[PDB]
């Protein structure tokens, strides 16, 4: 057995722009087993209705995922991602950057 | 340049929940293709790119049936793997499968692979002669005793040399303004200092595809010689890419750092340098 | 060593009745089952593919269901038989997987539905003895029996020597004969020789037999004829031999 | 086009 | 059948002869493909299947494939009366097998001491038909059904004595009504023997 923790981004499909239709994306790579949660945040609550890629993995068969939904950047809203897996000892949250 | 098709297999156990969680999907170089999630509704193999969606209905139930059939043979494996292990029925467990083709500019064979996975681990896989077994341990000897005796390494060198081959070829030419397209990457150069000192620059590279890009940052010239933080080439979720790559350099002496981006829809590797 | 059985071999049946087949395997494990439907002079058409852990694809057969009551056992079933529904119903199986083991048949299952049973007769048996011109003419003796008047056209003819089924100088028509061919419900008609030697044929001692399954009605099923009923049974005839 | 031979059980 | 195609046949053999039996499928993604041979009354049997490109040989048979035409074959050597058959060919498309309707084959016996005889044969007792034997006639000759809708005649058949490796075609004829004579029975037969006590 082997247990791989995740890596983690976070981001938007195009380069942010204050009011302007966008997708927030959050990338998790590398893990094993596949069993993951992840959720997207606005101001520290869930954004409901998230998409997810189809679970597929890479060569060493770590998996990987794309979570997303649409989304409209303003100057004050928060964005952020939150991942648990059994790899993780409390879930973590990663802060959407717009130059990252 | 060169193409692949792939398949990746993956069956999750599921204690107390009956059938295990199967799901498949199928790529032609880096564009996803089919699909089939053992939880959906359909029951079916599923399109994933516009191309595909143009085979007939015989193709799609073939398609199916045989991914179906993937299913339950990982399921079988998942009990005899939890016997050959000496595990419980308590666990949950993982059964990989990933195979497919390679070919190159002149869309000719290059290379074949078929490989298997438990819980997350190695566990047999055909190496490159198409002929021979690679096993992890005692319990994948058995598997390969099993499959020598069956020939299955023949089988698979006649489906991932043939059948994958003129398939990829195929779907090469039925999506070529999908597959054999390439969009070059939109690049530009940011800006961030820490008050002092050194600044950090990182050169972007976004909405391209093929995924395969090459950020290098060179110091003067000639050697590539700056530790810089990169990304992984992570998709944007509309079929393309996107990849950075950021050094350290002391405030000023800035235009000694060029970027360069490397990638097939580029016919000669650009250079980006900061500009206020 | 790996075996596939169906059962029951042949059955006729009423318009109406319910159906039950059988396949069972032997020597593997978690195998591919699959029932398949053969039309004279066509081939082998699928109803049902299952994998060890449930259906992979049917021909949505209209009046057909099947299940897998355990690994090894597979049942082909209706509740009410259609005209439409006879057949050669083949059981098969293949290795666990997309491979190459197995693909092997049962031996089938034939099935006759039929509208009226009024129409059902067994086969009267008759052996004919060996034309002694023959005999001089060639030192060979050859016996005829003949099974006519039976309906539907399932019959298996055996011969029997001395208590033993024998198979050397026998030749059987593969297909009977209609005895009315402009009558859709013609009655049939079934030869075969049996040849051996003269010396063979004239030793008194020698018991010669003919007999013939026919496949008829089960016990149970409706009858209004005054004649018995017409029901799975053998019949045969026999001849001694004779010298001059 | 998937695999349709070579994929036995383990 | 348009996913698998082969000719119903029937085709014809001499005994010694190679037979060729061709199919033809339209399912591209077809990895496998199979020879069944199937006997009168019998399910059908496994002879043969194949993978690859080329030739497969197994003692008398000969499988070929050509992919880039869909092109299947099955050659049988030595033919013998024994290989007469319908053969089927089926490919997987995916799972399962999917057949052709089949080519029949018929191996003609090669009957290398002819002598054509019509004898009358009865069991004289609790039967008004008696029976008519046409025996021991080469294999170019063919019987055909009476034109008489009270006279039965049945086809040729082949039988086997192990010794003297003697074989014999034969065809029987029957009726019930009076005027019924063995020197009548037949029709397009060779003229040799018609004895009369």
């Amino acid at each position: 057995m082997i247990q791989r923790t995740p890596k983690i981004q976070v981001y938007s499909r195009h380069p942010a722009e204050n009011g302007k239709s966008n997708f927030l994306n959050c990338y998790v790579s590398g893990f094993h087993p596949s069993d993951i949660e992840v959720d997207l945040l606005k101001n520290g609550e869930r954004i409901e209705k998230v998409e997810h890629s189809d679970l597929s993995f890479s060569k060493d068969w770590s998996f990987y995922l794309l979570y997303y939904t649409e989304f409209t950047p303003t100057e004050k809203d928060e964005y952020a991602c939150r991942v648990n897996h059994v790899t993780l000892s409390q879930p973590k949250i990663v802060k959407w950057d717009r130059d990252m | 340049g060169s193409h692949s098709m792939r398949y990746f297999f993956t069956s999750v156990s599921r204690p107390g929940r009956g059938e295990p969680r199967f799901i498949a999907v199928g790529y032609v170089d880096d564009t996803q293709f089919v699909r089939f999630d053992s939880d959906a509704a359909s029951q079916r193999m599923e399109p994933r790119a516009p191309w595909i969606e143009q085979e007939g209905p015989e193709y799609w139930d073939g398609e199916t049936r045989k991914v179906k059939a993937h299913s339950q043979t990982h399921r079988v494996d998942l009990g005899t793997l939890r016997g050959y292990y000496n595990q419980s029925e308590a666990g949950s467990h993982t059964v990989q499968r990933m195979y497919g083709c390679d070919v190159g500019s002149d869309w000719r064979f290059l290379r074949g692979y078929h490989q298997y996975a438990y819980d997350g681990k190695d566990y047999i896989a055909l190496k490159e002669d198409l002929r021979s077994w690679t096993a992890a341990d005692m319990a994948a000897q058995t598997t390969k005793h099993k499959w020598e005796a069956a020939h299955v390494a023949e089988q698979l060198r006649a489906y991932l040399e043939g059948t994958c081959v003129e398939w990829l070829r195929r779907y090469l030419e039925n999506g070529k303004e999908t597959l054999q397209r390439t969009d070059a990457p939109k690049t530009h150069m940011t800006h961030h200092a820490v008050s002092d000192h050194e600044a950090t620059l990182r050169c972007w590279a976004l909405s391209f595809y093929p995924a395969e890009i090459t950020l290098t940052w060179q110091r003067d010239g000639e050697d590539q010689t700056q530790d810089t933080e990169l990304v992984e080439t992570r998709p944007a979720g509309d079929g393309t890419f996107q990849k950075w790559a950021a050094v350290v350099v002391p405030s000023g002496q800035e235009q000694r750092y060029t970027c360069h981006v490397q990638h097939e829809g580029l016919p000669k590797p650009l250079t980006l340098r900061w500009e206020p | 060593s790996q075996t596939i059985h169906q059962w029951p071999a042949t059955l006729v049946q009423p318009v109406g009745s319910p159906l039950s087949l059988e396949c069972t395997v032997e020597g593997t494990s978690n195998p591919n089952l699959y029932w398949y439907r053969q039309a004279a002079g066509r081939g082998p058409q699928l109803l049902f593919y299952w994998g060890p852990f449930g259906q992979i694809s049917s021909e949505v057969p209209q009046n057909l269901s099947a299940s897998r009551p355990q690994d090894r056992q597979f049942i082909l079933s209706s509740k009410k038989l259609l005209l439409s529904d006879s057949g050669f119903y083949l059981c098969a199986w293949s290795e666990t997987g997309l491979g190459m083991g197995g693909w092997q048949f049962g031996e089938g299952s034939r099935l006759t539905v039929l509208e009226d049973l009024k129409n059902v007769f067994p086969p009267e048996v008759a052996v004919f003895e060996p034309s002694e011109a023959e005999i001089s003419h060639t030192q060979k003796a050859t016996l005829v029996c003949l099974a006519t008047g039976f309906y539907p056209d399932h019959v298996e003819l055996s011969w029997w020597v001395n208590g033993k089924e024998v198979h050397s100088g026998v030749c059987t028509d593969p297909q009977p004969l209609k005895e009315q061919p402009a009558l859709n419900d013609s009655r049939y008609a079934l030869s075969s020789r049996l040849r051996v030697s003269a010396t063979f044929w004239q030793d008194p001692r020698n018991h010669f037999r003919c007999q013939v399954q026919f496949y008829g009605l089960s016990e149970n099923d409706e009858w209004t004829q005054d004649r018995a009923k017409p029901v799975t049974q053998i019949v045969s005839a026999e001849a001694w031999g004779r010298a001059d | 086009e998937a695999a349709g031979i070579g994929i036995l059980t383990v | 059948k348009q996913e698998v195609e082969q000719n119903s046949g029937p085709l014809s053999v001499p005994e010694g002869a190679i037979a060729s039996l061709n199919c033809t499928y339209s399912f591209l993604g077809s990895q496998s493909f199979f020879w069944y041979r199937q006997y009168s009354g019998k399910s059908p049997e496994l002879i043969m299947f194949t993978y690859r490109e080329g030739d497969k040989e197994d003692g008398r048979f000969t499988a070929q494939l050509n992919k880039a035409s869909q092109h299947v074959s099955l050659l049988i050597r030595d033919s013998q009366p024994s290989d007469s058959a319908t053969y089927l060919c089926a490919v997987n498309d995916g799972g399962r097998l999917t057949f052709g309707d089949g080519t029949t084959l018929t191996v003609k016996p090669n009957i290398q001491n002819p002598d054509p005889a019509v004898y009358q044969l009865r069991d004289s007792k609790s039967s008004d038909k008696s029976v008519c034997l046409f025996t021991d006639f080469d294999s170019q000759t063919n019987v055909s059904q009476s034109k008489d809708s009270d006279v039965y005649i049945t086809d040729k058949c082949v039988l086997d004595m192990r010794s003297m490796d003697f074989k014999s075609n034969s065809a029987v004829a029957w009726s019930n009504k009076s005027d019924f004579a063995c020197a009548n029975a037949f029709n397009n037969s060779i003229i040799p023997e018609d004895t009369f006590f």
